[PDB]
């Protein structure tokens, strides 16, 4: 193969290593479940309940 | 002398303790832990003829390893051999590289067809 | 306003991956246009067959409650016809061909997916290659097996 | 020094006896590797450090690797090999064994009738071997390179698949 | 029994035992550090819940692997199957056995040294070959064949890459190689030897981007697939101990070993070694995996003539400077 | 409060009986140490079935980091794996494959059904779907969802760890009792009924 191709590939490997090193010098993106509680939007579709009217009777 | 035989004893203890360490690792792994049976447990895991290029690669490794042993013998005695031995080793490496280039150009070292 | 990226004429793995990067950028442009220009109006059509009706009118109007009651229990009555819609999916062209017999259920639902075509195109394109070339080709198709089998 | 030599020689002899009387090719090659390690220990006991280093680097690290490679590609399941056991059949092996036996007694008679001042076990480094190799033995080096080249060309020409 | 000779014998034996235990502990804790440093490289934390900072994760994995059922297939050959992880561990451990970590702290001050390391690597390829043949699985068989031909293609020039340092120091001994770096480290003159030895040492350690079982997981053709319990654990521990061995040999052969201006020599040796272990993690986390034919073509057409030319130029420089 | 299971090769080929907990104080401490080591290093089998596997590998990524629990090694071989996550639908063509892979796993092994398909078949009450993976292999933890979010998979991992931490298995295969004793733990529904019924107000769905 070409010597120029070899040098360009070597430089690209060095660039990839450098970028992963700067990504090591970055901020952690992990949400620490369960110590950090998971935020959910108000219309999230999770556990199903039956609710009550403001008077206290069951709405169903 | 005392130092050389102490070094020999230390090396012997190193080899013996390493071999005994992996042997006791096997003994602990085999002896400990419960065992249970399944029907397809003994069947090899297969996710539920070999080419001659492997032989060619291993053969080239053998030949170039013998020429590597020649260069091993040369490299530890480079200064006492002088420029004459440098010329001999240059001829040796020239023959080595000519054989390597000949292997390259005829596709012997080309894995893909 | 968005552009459709095209290749040079040869469908390599790298060309397909770079094209999908380009459509990611164009989809970001479309998302920016959606963010800047979102109209103020209804989120549901005013047709009688809008299933379900708007929820508050269902909760305080008896005719809307009747429409919602019959649309979520028995189903909405599509008149007997055949319809077809093809869209540009994330992995190719995805189409629904729906035959209605006048009932509240589909008489025929035909789902055309592009992953079926790509998995069928595999033996014609990977023939004469390596196994690792097959792995790269599998990784560069953008399929899923639910799309193939469904 | 002598104790290691005798133990390694006994291990090499027993291992070679196990190679020449085995049916499994991989077991025979493993016992051959063990005998090569033992002969390397013999070489290290005699002060030929470079010779033992080359026995494990080249003989037990390249050539037996090539033999193991070939046995892998053959997939030798003992077809008409384990089902025959003709070498273990006595009237086949009595003859050649007694041939090698009388040859061994003649060679032992030759060996015992020579002067022996003993081997002092002085270590011969690889530097002296390299000095000799590129000194009084230069045509040996270049024509051994040509010999390896000849083996390369021959076995490439023979061992192709097409 | 009170004599200085017996005291020197026992202290030397104790030093060798301490070195061996520290190397095994460092290899296991470096499997854990592989996990932690991959987490650092990938914007996460990795295991940090089992003990303080995850420090007891290795003990939990060790207990699990000891008390996991150790099983040998019925179709498999017992001796070869039991022998392959032993080779994968012992070969690179005894390859470490020649590395000097401090002045006066060496196990075997051999006259061959890196030659002995070559013996241990040539024996270490048998672990992969025997794991492939012994398991009686054809997928593992071709996987071991591919990995073994790769390791041969890089072992063909591993020693020739070391021969430039050998020529510069003028001896096969490890301590003389370290002492020849007292003025200038060998990474500057033997830079091509340094990169070729890096590539070959990574390849013979079966590390990324030369790892075969992680290359093709869809085929399920790895040679580790039928190993479980403490045998697979021995494969992993031998792999990381080999990483430690290759890093320490790299430090002693190209980065001066223990030599340093201010810090104690073992501190410098540990710092340079741990830097090269971190570089192993970064190489695993950064580079993509090349193809098989590309990898062995890079081993044969490029690296071997580079090692030969490097040795020739090193010899020309050495005899040019010897007036 | 324990169940005793012994296996001897319809599936599953096991018989279970309710038994009193047997638990020297050194043997007990050894049992807790073995359970601690087993539960703090759980290697899941990397088995891809359907969209629930996409959520599982989402749990393995950086924003979630399942590696913190020591459950990240993700073996491609069932011999090296401790946990089988059925993350997807039990198709009839894939069910013998799942059974074969589960048979190729080694003791101790645990099973997590991930999603409604693996629980009971889910929405796919159809001709080509096995209605739940517990029809033919025993399941230790179930996750409702279609799909469960990645932290639901972590919550099931914690549930499995708590179940392992109080189960009894033989330390060696030559000494002791060789049956497997599993704890009959309190259901999470009855445990969380106190804090779930008392919920009064929730945020209205018109906001972020
Ligand atoms: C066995 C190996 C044999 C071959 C290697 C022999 C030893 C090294 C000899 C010198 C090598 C020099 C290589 C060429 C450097 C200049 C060109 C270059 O960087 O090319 C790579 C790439 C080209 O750009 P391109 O891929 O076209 O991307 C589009 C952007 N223009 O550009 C880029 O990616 C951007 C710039 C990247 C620069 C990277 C660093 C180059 C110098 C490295 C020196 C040594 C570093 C050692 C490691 C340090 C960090 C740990
Ligand atoms: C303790 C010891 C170890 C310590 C750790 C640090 C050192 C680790 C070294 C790792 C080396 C990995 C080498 C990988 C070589 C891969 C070569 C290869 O096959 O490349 C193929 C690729 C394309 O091949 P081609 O034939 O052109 O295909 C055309 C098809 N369209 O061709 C190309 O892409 C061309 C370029 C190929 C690669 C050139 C060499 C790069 C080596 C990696 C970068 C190292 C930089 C220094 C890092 C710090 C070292 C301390
Ligand atoms: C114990 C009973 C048998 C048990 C089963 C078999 C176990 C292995 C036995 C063989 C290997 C160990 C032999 C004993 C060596 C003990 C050390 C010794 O004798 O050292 C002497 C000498 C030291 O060097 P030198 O300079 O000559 O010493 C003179 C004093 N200044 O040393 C030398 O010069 C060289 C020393 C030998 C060479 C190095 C070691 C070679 C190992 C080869 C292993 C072969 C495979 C064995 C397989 C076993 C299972 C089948
Ligand atoms: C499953 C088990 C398989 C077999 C494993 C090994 C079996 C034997 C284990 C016990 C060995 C006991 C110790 C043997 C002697 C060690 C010391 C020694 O060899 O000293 C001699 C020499 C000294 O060198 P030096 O001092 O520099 O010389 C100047 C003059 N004194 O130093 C030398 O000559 C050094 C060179 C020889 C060192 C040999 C080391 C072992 C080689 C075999 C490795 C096997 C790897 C695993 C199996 C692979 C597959 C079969
Ligand atoms: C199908 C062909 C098989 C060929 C087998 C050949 C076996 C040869 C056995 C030779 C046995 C010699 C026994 C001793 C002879 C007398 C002493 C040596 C000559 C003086
Ligand atoms: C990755 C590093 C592996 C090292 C294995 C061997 C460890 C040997 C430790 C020796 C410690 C004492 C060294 C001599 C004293 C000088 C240094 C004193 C401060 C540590
Ligand atoms: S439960 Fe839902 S998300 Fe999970 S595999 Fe089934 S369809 Fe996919």
């Amino acid at each position: 193969m070409t010597l120029k191709e070899l040098l360009v590939g070597f430089g690209t490997q060095v660039r990839s290593i450098w970028m992963i090193g700067l990504h090591a010098f970055a901020k952690r993106e992990t949400r620490m479940y369960p110590e950090e509680p998971v935020y959910l939007p108000p219309r999230y579709r999770g556990r199903i309940v039956l609710t009550r009217d403001p008077d206290g009777e069951e709405r169903c | 002398s005392t130092e050389v035989i102490a070094h020999h004893w230390a090396f012997a203890i190193f080899l013996i303790v390493a071999i005994g360490l992996c042997c006791l690792m096997l003994v602990g792994g085999w002896f400990l832990g419960g065992r249970a049976r399944a029907r397809s447990k003994n069947v090899p895991f297969e996710s539920g003829r070999l080419s001659a290029k492997f032989y060619l690669v291993a053969m080239f490794f053998v030949i170039f390893d013998v020429e590597a042993l020649y260069l091993f013998a040369w490299s530890t005695s480079i200064r006492e051999s002088g420029w004459v031995g440098f010329v001999e080793a240059a001829i040796f490496i020239f023959v080595l590289l000519a054989g390597l280039v000949y292997l390259v150009r005829i596709g012997a070292l080309d894995w893909t067809p | 306003d968005f552009e459709i990226p095209v290749g040079g004429g040869v469908s390599d793995c790298y060309t397909r991956v770079m094209l999908k990067v380009e459509e990611l950028r164009q989809s970001l442009r479309i998302l920016e246009q959606c963010l800047n220009n979102m109209p103020e109006g209804p989120f549901k059509a005013d047709h009688p067959l809008t299933t379900p009706p708007p929820k508050e009118r269902t909760l305080q109007h008896i005719e809307t409650l009747i429409t919602h009651f019959l649309q979520v229990s028995w189903g909405p009555v599509m008149p007997a016809n055949e319809s077809f819609q093809m869209i540009e999916a994330t992995k190719g062209i995805n189409s629904y061909y729906l035959t209605s017999d006048g009932s509240t259920m589909s008489y025929r639902t035909r789902i055309r997916t592009p992953s079926y075509a790509h998995l069928q195109q595999i033996p014609a394109a990977i023939r004469g290659s390596l196994v690792s070339d097959l792995i790269v080709y599998l990784g560069s198709i953008d399929f899923v097996m639910s799309d193939v089998d469904r | 020094m002598e104790f290691a030599f005798y133990i390694c020689g006994l291990i090499a002899i027993l291992a070679t006896l196990r190679v020449i009387t085995h049916t499994n090719p991989v077991h025979a090659l493993l016992y051959l590797i063990i005998s090569l390690l033992a002969i390397s220990g013999v070489f290290f006991s005699l002060g030929a450090y470079f010779a033992g280093a080359l026995e494990i680097i080249v003989y037990a690290g390249a050539i037996m690797v090539l033999f193991v490679f070939v046995v892998m590609m053959l997939n030798l399941g003992g077809s008409e090999i384990e089902q025959e056991r003709q070498w273990l059949k006595p009237q086949v092996w009595i003859g050649p064994a007694i041939l090698s036996a009388i040859m061994l007694v003649v060679i032992v008679y030759a060996i015992l009738g020579v002067n022996d001042q003993g081997i002092d076990g002085t270590p011969i480094s690889a530097k002296a071997v390299g000095i000799t190799l590129f000194g009084p033995y230069v045509l040996a080096v270049e024509l051994a390179s040509m010999l390896l080249l000849a083996g390369l060309v021959v076995a490439f020409h023979v061992g192709r698949e097409e | 029994w009170i004599s200085p000779e017996l005291i020197e014998i026992l202290l030397t034996i104790l030093k060798a035992v301490v070195i061996l235990l520290v190397v095994v502990t460092c290899g296991a804790f470096m499997s854990f550090g592989e996990r932690r440093l991959l987490g650092l490289f990938q914007n996460r934390y990795g295991p940090n819940r089992v003990g303080w900072g995850g420090s007891l994760q290795l003990v939990a994995d060790m207990i699990k692997m000891f008390f996991k059922e150790d099983w040998i297939p019925k179709f498999s050959d017992r001796v070869i199957f039991t022998l392959a992880p032993m080779i994968a561990f012992t070969s690179l451990l005894l390859a470490f056995a020649i590395v000097p970590v401090s002045p006066g702290w060496v196990v075997a001050d051999l006259n061959i040294g890196i030659l002995f390391f070559l013996m241990m690597a040539g024996l270490a390829v048998y672990a992969v070959l025997f794991a492939g043949w012994s398991s009686n699985n054809k997928y593992s068989l071709l996987g071991a064949m591919r990995a073994s031909a790769q390791t041969l293609s890089y072992e063909v020039f591993l020693g020739l890459s070391l021969m430039g340092v050998v020529a510069q120091a003028g001896s096969f001994n490890m301590t003389d190689i370290v002492n020849s770096q007292a003025h200038v480290w060998n990474v500057i003159p033997q830079f091509f030897g340094f990169i070729t030895f890096a590539i070959a040492g990574v390849a013979v350690c079966h590390r990324h981007p030369f790892d075969q079982p992680e290359a093709e997981q869809e085929l399920a053709d790895g040679y580790h697939i039928e190993y479980s319990g403490m045998k697979f654990g021995l494969f992993f521990v031998g792999e990381y101990i080999g990483i430690v061995t290759i890093s320490a040999l790299m430090v002693t052969l190209f980065f001066g070993g223990w030599q340093g201006p201010l810090l104690p020599p073992f501190i410098w040796f540990a710092l340079k070694t741990a830097f090269f272990m971190m570089m192993f993690i970064l190489i695993r986390a950064s580079l993509p995996r090349p193809r098989y034919d590309q990898v062995m073509s890079f081993g044969w057409k490029i690296c071997l003539p580079l090692t030969l030319i490097n040795l020739l130029v090193t010899a020309a420089v050495i005899l040019w400077q010897a007036q | 409060d324990y169940t005793l299971t012994r296996i001897d090769p319809r599936y599953p080929l096991q018989k279970q009986e309710i038994v009193t907990d047997p638990l020297n104080v050194f043997m007990g401490k050894l049992n807790d140490m073995v359970n601690w080591g087993r539960k703090n290093s759980i290697w899941p089998y990397n088995f891809g079935l359907s969209c629930c596997y996409v959520e599982m590998v989402t749990s393995f990524t950086a924003v979630h980091d399942v590696a913190r629990f020591g459950a990240e090694v993700l073996r491609a071989s069932p011999r090296q794996a401790d946990l089988m996550v059925v993350a997807g639908t039990c198709f009839t063509k894939m069910a013998p494959v799942i059974q074969r892979l589960y048979d190729q796993m080694l003791e101790p092994k645990w099973v997590i059904s991930m999603g409604a398909c693996a629980n009971s078949g889910g929405m796919y009450d159809i001709y080509s779907v096995v209605q739940g993976v517990d029809k033919f292999i025993p399941v230790d933890v179930y996750i409702p969802g279609c799909p469960p979010r990645p932290e639901a998979y972590m919550q099931a991992l914690m549930l499995l760890q708590e179940s392992i931490g109080k189960e009894r298995r033989p330390l060696s295969w030559v000494v002791g009792d060789q049956g497997v004793y599993r704890a009959n733990m309190q259901s999470e529904r009855e445990r969380k009924r106190g804090e779930r019924i008392a919920v009064t107000n929730l945020r209205t769905p018109d906001e972020i």
